[PDB]
RNA sequence: GCUUGAGUCUCGUAGAGGGGGGUAGAAUUCCAGGUGUAGCGGUGAAAUGCGUAGAGAUCUGGAGGAAUACCGGUGGCGAAGGCGGCCCCCUGGACGAAGACUGACGCUCAGGUGCGAAAGCGUGGGGAGCAAACAGGAUUAGAUACCCUGGUAGUCCACGCCGUAAACGAUGUCGACUUGGAGGUUGUGCCCUUGAGGCGUGGCUUCCGGAGCUAACGCGUUAAGUCGACCGCCUGGGGAGUA
RNA sequence: GUUCCCGGGCCUUGUACACACCGUAACAAGGUAACCGUAGGGGAACCUGCGGUUGGAUCACCUCCU
């Protein structure tokens, strides 16, 4: 229903087992009633600051046209989840796609 | 605030038009609506000493609401009271 | 001692003392010099020459460890910060890098109450 | 004057931080308005983007930590 | 008209005139310290270029 | 008319900017404002087809 | 903050230190915070920097010297 | 009954606005370990204290607590007090383009109620930094004062009481009226927004001034100018904003 | 040569002064800026912490970039 642009970063040896991950939130979407604007991805792109040990963590975006009550217990998941330590959802309205 | 779904409904009915939110029968009831709606806020947390003031503000534009369409129109006074129930 | 190269030498002139003083890249420290050790006690203590001594008492009984090219991170906005830098390449040194990493709290901590 | 607030209309995104860092600097310090002439509402958006890129890692804070 | 980059794309006339102006005040000042005939009258041959 | 065919790269000058965009040059760069764009034109009348 | 310039220089050069902050973040963190205290004394100063601008104003109509 | 008053709806906007909670990072204090010196702190100067039971200082790791540098801008929100990191949940106030309406539903107001910085106290947690009472060294004729080493109430969070102020651009509140420039800040309409613009329409606020007022200073579209409406206050000060 | 020093003069800045410079608390920046409110203490003025205001002073020099 509204627009949430939720990028998150898992770390670099999570970078291997990932795609599992992404398989994961983008079915929970499909059966929250959404749809993705664009599954952007970089790569594993140096941090500034390493975090604890290591830098360097991998960035995934998704800009999802989803329900805020679901992307709420959603950010949950994130919260709890110690591959994706930072990870924030955005302002509505306007989701984007481009630049990339 | 009052959603944009929950009003429309509520000026079609006591409207004769979509856009006829102007007359004291539909005025008095999307501000009683919109109170209605802000009970979710002053039931829990409390402090609001900020959002106090608005509710002051569009009570009393309320109550004054109420008192010219007393004095006008008794039938239609009694009749807002009785398709909504914003007296008591 | 323990054969170092880089050594990162912390200057600190606050704003009636500056210390300085190199230590390991890792950690371990080589030798200290400060502008109360080596004399001028008073105002004197608020002085780039003093920090120009201070460069030089660690400038000597230092070389035991043998640094040359030296990672001079001054801290604290004080009174030398030029002079005790020129003070070490007239020392004999060529310094790095001279980087700024003076201890910033983002408006942390309340400021210490003293001055008027 | 700057051709990045006259060619860029409608809120500047950071994607991609390159255009950011037009506005920072190389130590991680925010530009003021009086450099380079551009209104507030383009300024006051950049920082927003700014303060968000930093907690995520793809700006630094301070030079170094 | 300067060329654009630190040289001179002027009509060098003004380069020209440049001299005929340096000259002039020149044998005016030959008049003030009253120097000897032959190289003021030297310095007439020189306007005259 | 006089389209673009290929663009060329061309040294411009120090004499050609000023002293507002000479704080912009310590800035944004130097190659940004340093060559402009005097490609290769066609004159107004000649028309064609690229093959 | 930090400059290096190769090895060809025998100098310092702390000039981005200063174009950095320097003194920025000690102004606020060296003595007490007495909260609003800094704020009186940028009212004053304003009011003699604009006063400034009120000078170049005043120049320019005449100054027949 | 009719509208130039108030106000509502459809479509949007920026933020140190408030309540509850979570989290990241630096620095200060302390503890343990690697290293090492003979000094650290502070002041106009000195000194108590710490220290050879290896302090001050540096690096790594860790447990608390308060507060958010740069961005910062007589910038922003708000009735006011007051309030700067980010985000989630609830949500308020202010404003604008183009239309639809009830048809003055408007304003102020003794007794009253609510908000009410900081501080004190009762209670449950708490203590890095600073700091009433107090101990010590001195400038001094003396120090219960400037300064410094320690340190309790307090500072912080939540529930109440006291319900106090320079709660003061000292300018009470709503509406109407009155040549401009530089700005700052937030939206929109129109035109080639081709490009860092031009011409209008509202809010808040600053400086220079005109009409006007005043003892003068000066305020000046946010007025100390011109009116209507409502409440409170003064009749020399001290005594006393007290018993 | 006017920065050092003794005297004179012009302009400017500030004053609750003009009767005209037991402890100095305010008025010069009173050499610790002033004032109101809250709590506590001290022979006494007032002091310390916190919030706010202008019924406050100088923005004069010494060193670095075109």
């Amino acid at each position: 229903m509204r627009h949430y642009e939720i990028v998150f970063m898992v770390h670099p040896d999570q970078s291997e087992q990932v795609p599992g991950m992404i398989e994961r939130y983008t079915a929970a979407i499909t059966g929250a009633e959404g749809k993705i604007h664009r599954l952007e991805d970089w790569g594993r792109r140096q941090l500034a600051y390493p975090i604890n040990k290591l830098h360097k963590a991998h960035y995934v975006l998704m800009n999802v046209e989803a329900p805020q009550e679901v992307i709420d217990e959603l950010e949950t998941t994130f919260r709890f989840n110690d591959a994706v330590i930072r990870s924030m959802v955005m302002r509505t309205k306007h989701a984007v796609t481009e630049a990339s | 605030s009052l959603s944009t779904e929950a009003t429309a409904k509520i000026v079609s009915e006591f409207g004769r038009d979509a856009n006829d939110t102007g007359s004291t029968e539909v005025q008095v009831a999307l501000l009683t609506a919109q109170i209605n709606h802000l009970q979710g806020h002053f039931a829990e947390h409390k402090k609001d000493h900020h959002s106090r003031r608005g509710l002051l503000r569009m009570v009393s534009q309320r109550r004054k609401l109420l008192d010219y369409l007393k004095r006008k129109d008794v039938a239609r006074y009694t009749q807002l009271i009785e398709r909504l129930g914003l007296r008591r | 001692r323990k054969q170092v190269s880089d050594g990162v030498a912390h200057i600190h002139a606050s704003f009636n003392n500056t210390i300085v003083t190199i230590t390991d890249r890792q950690g371990n420290a080589l030798g200290w010099a400060t502008a109360g050790g080596s004399g001028f006690r008073g105002s004197r203590k608020s002085t780039p020459f003093a920090a120009q001594v201070a460069a030089e008492r660690c400038a000597d009984a230092v070389k035991e460890y043998g640094i040359k090219n030296l990672e001079v991170m001054v801290k604290g906005p004080g009174p030398g910060r030029e002079s005790t830098i020129r003070a070490l390449n007239a020392a004999g040194f060529r310094i790095t890098n001279i980087t700024d990493v003076t201890p910033i709290p983002h408006n942390g901590c309340r400021p210490p109450k003293k001055r008027r | 004057f700057c051709r990045f607030t006259a060619e860029g209309v409608q809120e500047i995104d950071y994607k991609d931080i390159a255009t950011l860092k037009n506005y920072i600097t190389e130590s991680g310090k925010i530009v003021p308005s009086r450099i380079t002439g551009t209104r507030a509402k383009y300024q006051r958006q950049l920082a927003r983007a700014i303060k968000r890129a930093r907690y995520l890692s793809l700006l630094p804070y301070t030079d170094r930590h | 008209v300067p060329l654009d980059g630190g040289r001179f794309a002027t009509s060098d006339l003004n380069d020209l005139y440049r001299r005929v102006i340096n000259r002039n005040n020149r044998l005016k000042r030959l008049l003030d310290l009253a120097a000897p005939d032959i190289i003021v009258r030297n310095e007439k041959r020189m306007l005259q270029e | 008319g006089g389209d673009i065919l290929v663009g060329k790269v061309t040294p411009k000058g120090e004499t050609q900017l000023t002293p507002e965009e000479k704080l912009l040059r310590a800035i944004f760069g130097e190659k940004a404002s340093d060559v402009k764009d005097s490609s290769l034109r066609v004159p107004n009348g000649v028309s064609g087809t690229v093959i | 903050i930090k400059v290096r310039e190769n090895e060809p220089f025998d100098v310092a050069l702390r000039r981005f230190k200063r174009s950095c902050e320097k003194a920025g973040v000690l102004a606020e963190v060296r003595r007490r915070e007495f909260y609003e205290k800094p704020t009186t004394e940028r009212k004053r100063a304003k009011a003699s920097a604009v006063k400034r601008h009120a000078k170049k104003l005043a120049r320019e109509n005449a100054r027949r010297t």
